[PDB]
């Protein structure tokens, strides 16, 4: 069948020669079957019981009957013809058929004819795979069906290499089967050479039968003894032509030590440096193909190339994206940017380059990817995160991002994650860093190329750093906004926070501050400030914050502040102000002296009053007291006509005054957890009221005017 | 039940057994193709994807 | 269906099967003509 290319030619030859062997062995058989005989004549003059040998000659007259030669040469061809005259034709028969037996030895054997008819299988099909080909070609649009055939012709070869690999099994066998050719070939050679004499036309047989016949010497003819010499030499030629073959075949095999497959020059010629060198049982059936045919090597080797199959998964990820599912992919972030984030993506599909809507591109989990030249097409990306990926990137790709990026995100836990072109990035305005960036003794350092990002403004850290970077210190000169969130480690300023007078944000969350520096009153741009978890007992130093003229904002939240220093009077540029999750118990007077602040969340403290000073306050608009003791509402509360929402849930509030009338802006407000008991009716009065703006129990909402709550529920249909 | 971590297919009748070990003397891997679809948690795979 | 079934002694079963019919019929062959 398809088993012809298995065959080496001294295999084709060799089952050649047994053919011409077996031929002439029947021939010689069935000819002995019948027209062998042979004609025996006595001799009358006896000597020694030989034959002594001693007007028209007459015939010589034996006075025997016919039946009586039949006899006399029945009895001489059985006991004095030589044996290996009598069954050459049998014995050659025999060795053919050991021959045949000993070649289709491994092939009639089903445990090796298993691996070889999967090998053969195999090979054919990675001979004609269509993608074999085109890889080979590569030195591209691909059908979904062809991608399916050549992966899971893929997924059949590693289960293969896993399967044979290892076994060394045939080529034990193939040895053992050469061996015995060679050693037969070799005796038979040695024994018919020696016995050929013995066939010769002329016998003399003294069988000594005289009360049948009285004579005792014959001399006897057997025609086809010439005839056998002939059949002879020729069978031992052939002998000689098989031998000579089988040791061709076993010196070329152990010279060769076919047991790894060297495979190094096709794939250093054609660059495909994942084609490695493979074990026994594969290599030596390499090598049989390869002196069948050196092309049908290649042919397979593309296959064991795991370029070729990472690329024909590529163009498979190509198949299976289509340009609609990542237009439905597409969402709108918080920053209402068109948002393409891809995650745990083996690669880049390329049709993502076409929708240049994408505005922030987030990547997460995709394996060390490198960015084609297409991303030109993408106009509108202007931020860019990059989670956990240490992804390279292409002179084109480069250039379009030196001046078409506005804002980059990483999310590293590696150092080498982080590419180093990102400094050559100009256009690099928000720079946002997560994950351990520490190192010893060269901290900071690897971060050194921020001086070359001369446009960068924002800044996120997120490292749990100890020390100020020296080269973020350095380019905070421009920098208008410094975030660092050291999430639990203790950061000291060394006073080199004073350095960037330009910046106007900083955020330092969760940096176990303990206390303020000095170096921060020196920001007199600075207007916004949150100092979250920075465990603040003490914030008395506030008076320091009269430096700052254009001081807008400030949080201390998250810490143990639990008294209010005074000196926040002084502090009249606040507008907010956010101090929750604290342990604050009362509400000073001169907190009112801030007439400029807007927004509060003074939620989860021990306050239990609210004083009378809060119509000083009348730019406030929006206050949180949620999870304190709040049991009473002043009157003067009401007096701030431009209160727009409310977050005074959760406290001890016995009754809502009815002045809450009076709160004409009052868009939401909330109540659960109030111990409250009857709802006000000027409360659904509010021209800015709704359900969604109304947080309260339903049992107690219920105490308020049927047409209130009919009021309501059409405000929320419309 | 060790390889592919799949507690199923946990024993056979005389006859199957019988073939089994028929089959694994002719070839010891189509006894492991073959053994797939009696699996039940194979089973659920193929339900699970399928659905 | 006709291959799958046969292990390695079955088939050398076989093989002896065939040698032995080939044996009878030659001596059956040989009995008729020669003998």
């Amino acid at each position: 069948p398809a088993y012809r290319i298995l065959k080496p030619w001294w295999d084709v030859f060799t089952d050649y020669i047994s053919i011409v062997m077996l031929m002439i062995a029947v021939f010689g058989g069935t000819l002995q079957v019948t027209q062998d005989k042979m004609i025996c004549l006595p001799c009358k003059w006896v000597t020694k019981d030989s034959c002594n040998d001693s007007t028209g000659p007459t015939g010589i007259k034996y006075d025997l009957d016919r039946h009586q030669y039949n006899y006399v040469d029945a009895v001489c061809y059985e006991n004095r013809l030589h044996w290996f005259a009598k069954y050459f034709p049998y014995l050659v028969l025999l060795h053919t058929l050991i021959f045949l037996a000993c070649s289709n030895f491994w092939f009639k054997f089903p445990r090796t004819s298993s691996k070889l008819e999967h090998f053969v299988s195999i090979l054919l099909k990675c001979f004609d795979s269509p993608w074999t080909t085109r890889a080979l070609s590569e030195t591209g649009v691909l059908d979904k069906k062809e991608g399916e055939q050549a992966k899971a012709l893929f997924e059949k070869v590693k289960k293969f290499r896993t399967h044979v690999e290892e076994g060394d099994i045939v080529y034990r066998l193939y040895m053992r089967q050469t061996i015995i050719k060679v050693i037969k070939f070799a005796l038979i050679i040695c024994y018919t050479v020696y016995y050929v004499h013995n066939i010769k036309f002329d016998v003399d047989c003294t069988v000594d039968i005289e009360s049948l016949t009285g004579y005792r010497t014959y001399r006897c003819a057997h025609p086809l003894a010439t005839l056998f010499k002939i059949l002879a030499s020729f069978y031992i030629s052939l002998v000689i032509f098989y031998g000579l073959i089988c040791m061709y075949t076993l010196w070329w095999m152990l010279r060769r030590s076919l047991k790894k497959y060297s495979f190094e020059s096709i794939r250093e010629e054609s660059s495909y440096s994942d084609i490695p060198d493979v074990k026994n049982d594969f290599a030596f059936m390499l090598h049989l193909i390869d002196q069948y045919d050196p092309l049908y090597s290649k042919r397979f080797a593309v296959f064991l190339s795991e370029v070729s199959e990472n690329k024909l998964r590529q163009l498979n990820l190509n198949n299976e994206w289509t340009l609609d599912k990542l237009r439905q992919r597409l969402t709108k972030n918080a920053q209402d940017k068109l948002e393409l984030h891809l995650f745990m993506l083996s690669g880049i599909p390329d049709t993502v380059f076409d929708l240049v809507e994408l505005e922030v591109l987030k990547l997460e989990l995709i394996p060390d990817v490198t960015i084609p030249p297409s991303i030109a097409q993408l106009t509108g990306l202007k931020e860019l995160w990059l989670y956990h990926t240490a992804a390279k990137i292409e002179a084109p790709a480069l250039a379009f991002l030196r001046e078409n990026l506005r804002a980059l995100h990483i999310k590293f836990t590696d150092i080498k994650e982080i590419p180093l072109w990102i400094y050559s990035l100009k256009t690099l305005e928000e720079l946002h860093l997560t994950g351990n960036l520490s190192a010893e003794n060269n901290r900071y350092i690897v971060i050194d190329g921020l001086r070359e990002l001369k446009r960068l403004k924002v800044l996120r850290l997120k490292s749990n750093l100890s020390k100020l970077p020296q080269v973020v210190t350095d380019v905070g000169v421009h920098l208008q906004k410094l975030s660092i969130n050291n999430e639990g480690t203790k950061l000291i300023v060394l006073n080199s926070l004073k350095k960037m007078v330009n910046l106007t944000e900083l955020e330092l969350i969760r940096c176990d501050l303990e206390r303020i520096p000095h170096s921060i009153f020196s920001l007199h741009n600075l207007q916004e400030i949150d100092l979250k978890d920075n465990n603040l007992k003490t914030i008395e130093e506030i008076i320091s914050f009269q430096h700052l003229h254009r001081l807008t904002c400030l949080k201390l939240w998250y810490n143990h502040i639990a008294y209010i220093p005074i000196q926040i009077g002084n502090l009249t540029n606040l507008e907010r102000l956010y101090l929750n999750r604290n342990k604050i118990e009362k509400i000073p007077t001169q907190l009112f002296y801030c007439r400029k602040l807007r927004y509060l969340d003074l939620s989860h403290n021990n306050l239990t009053f609210l004083p009378a000073d809060i119509g000083l306050l009348q730019n406030l608009q929006n206050l949180a007291v949620t999870a304190n003791r709040i049991e009473a509402l002043p009157p003067e509360l009401f007096q701030c006509r431009k209160l727009r929402a409310l977050h005074l849930g959760n406290n001890v509030l016995q009754s809502l005054p009815s002045r809450v009338g009076e709160l004409t802006n009052l868009t939401q407000i909330e109540l659960r957890g109030n111990r409250l008991e009857c709802l006000p009716v000027e409360l659904g009065e509010c021209p800015l009221l709704k359900r969604s703006g109304l947080v309260v129990e339903e049992d107690l909402f219920s105490t308020l005017p049927p047409e209130v709550k009919e009021r309501l529920w059409r405000a929320d249909k419309e | 039940r060790q390889e592919t971590g799949i507690d199923d297919i946990p024993d056979v009748k005389n006859d199957f057994a019988f073939m089994l070990h028929m089959i694994d003397q002719y070839d010891p891997l189509y006894s492991k193709r073959f053994a797939v679809f009696l699996s039940e948690v194979s089973e659920n795979k193929l339900k699970q994807l399928n659905l | 269906a006709f291959r799958v079934l046969k292990p390695w002694w079955d088939v050398f079963t076989d093989y002896l099967s065939v040698a032995m019919l080939m044996i009878g019929v030659f001596g059956c062959t040989l009995q008729v003509m020669q003998d």
